[PDB]
């Protein structure tokens, strides 16, 4: 019927939204991290704990909203 | 440091001709201040030019 028609955009719009500040909030991570570690080795291991301590703040989110796109795709399409 | 930078006075290069800063009095009557400094010098800049490198003053 009709709605299978919408549920799935319903879905993949969340979920591209999701991959979009997902990726882009990494990826302005991950550089000032990179950078950070190619002036002071042996910094590198205290730096990639404190990356790996903000890197979980930012999956947050976008991680809420995969959930629901997969239970849209799923528990009702 | 930490890290390094490279700069040409930091890291040695075979030597082909040397130079000197020579530092003398102006006044007499230093008793054998100067000449000693001067002989040490002419020695180590015979031995260098010993082996064909050229000095500079």
């Amino acid at each position: 019927n009709l709605n299978m028609d919408l549920l799935y955009m319903a879905a993949a719009v969340m979920m591209g939204l999701a991959a979009i500040g997902a990726a882009i909030g990494i990826g302005i991570l991950g550089g000032k991290f990179l950078e950070g570690a190619a002036r002071q080795p042996d910094l590198i291991p205290l730096l990639r704990t404190q990356f790996f301590i903000v890197m979980g703040l930012v999956d947050a989110i976008p991680m809420i909203a995969v959930g629901l796109g997969l239970y849209v795709m799923f528990a009702v399409a | 440091g930490n890290l390094e930078y490279k700069h040409p006075y930091l890291e040695d290069r075979d030597v082909k001709r040397v130079g000197y800063l020579v530092v003398s009095t102006d006044r007499g009557l230093a008793g054998g201040l100067n000449i000693n400094l001067f002989k040490k010098l002419l020695a180590e800049m015979k031995t260098w030019t010993d082996k064909g490198v050229q000095a500079d003053l």
